[PDB]
């Protein structure tokens, strides 16, 4: 039922932005709290920052402040992250996860990750 | 802060196994909402423990999260093949939330 649809990849060049997209369904987008996480070869998972869908509040981890932007879309029930300057750093593969503020404080269901890879 | 978990834990089908969860900065308590999530091949994330206890629906009733002295903690009664993972556990700090390095959790058939 619940659903969190990332798209699989995005092979970009060093220098540029992208836009990664997660779209929610089963479940009314503005009642559970977005988060993004990256995730790098053997360098476990760094919270990148959160997002209330509902106000549009986001919260950030200072390492990421000045690297990305964080919006939803409500019609479409969509949260999107923007990441600007990539370079190699930035190559990972990043999940969208949901998280119970209102209920049992739990990040309940993750998507499937968008792998990608800064490359010349 | 750090948070910090065992590298790599290795049991057998059938034993109580537990996981460990410690802070850089001193206890864990519950204003740290313990999370512990799962990682399965093919970067499959499933969500287990929230808000230190709190067992997702649909986790199998054999995982249970606790604070065991000055530490969150994951215990699995009764560890299936299924149950081979890497586990992570997350803390919250007033305003983020810092990762530990995860688990490797081997299960010998
Ligand atoms: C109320 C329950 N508190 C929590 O679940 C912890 C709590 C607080 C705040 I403010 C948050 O922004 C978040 N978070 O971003 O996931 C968590």
């Amino acid at each position: 039922q619940v659903q969190l649809q990332q798209p699989g990849a995005e092979l970009v060049k060093p220098g540029a932005s992208v836009k990664l997209s997660c779209k929610a369904s089963g479940y009314t987008f503005t009642s559970y709290w977005m988060h993004w996480v990256k995730q790098r070869p053997g360098r476990g998972l760094e919270w990148i920052g959160r997002i209330d869908p509902n106000s549009g509040g986001t919260k950030y981890n200072e390492k990421f402040k000045s690297k990305a932007t964080l919006t939803v879309d409500k019609p479409s029930s969509t949260a999107y992250m923007q990441l600007s300057s990539l370079t190699s750093e930035d190559s990972a593969v990043y999940y969208c996860a949901r998280y119970d503020y209102y209920g049992s404080s739990y990040f309940d269901y993750w998507g499937q990750g968008t792998t990608v890879t800064v490359s010349s | 802060a750090v948070v910090t978990q065992e590298s790599a834990l290795t049991t057998s089908p059938g034993e109580t196994v537990t996981l460990t969860c410690r802070s850089s900065t001193g206890a864990v308590t519950t204003s740290n909402y313990a999370n512990w999530v799962q990682e399965k091949p093919d970067h499959l994330f499933t969500g287990l423990i929230g808000g230190t206890n709190n067992r997702a629906p649909g986790v199998p009733a054999r995982f249970s999260g606790s604070l065991i002295g000055n530490k969150a903690a994951l215990t699995i009664t009764g560890a299936q093949t299924e149950d081979e993972a890497i586990y992570f556990c997350a803390l919250w700090y007033s305003n983020h939330w810092v990762f530990g390095g995860g688990t490797k959790l081997t299960v010998l058939e």
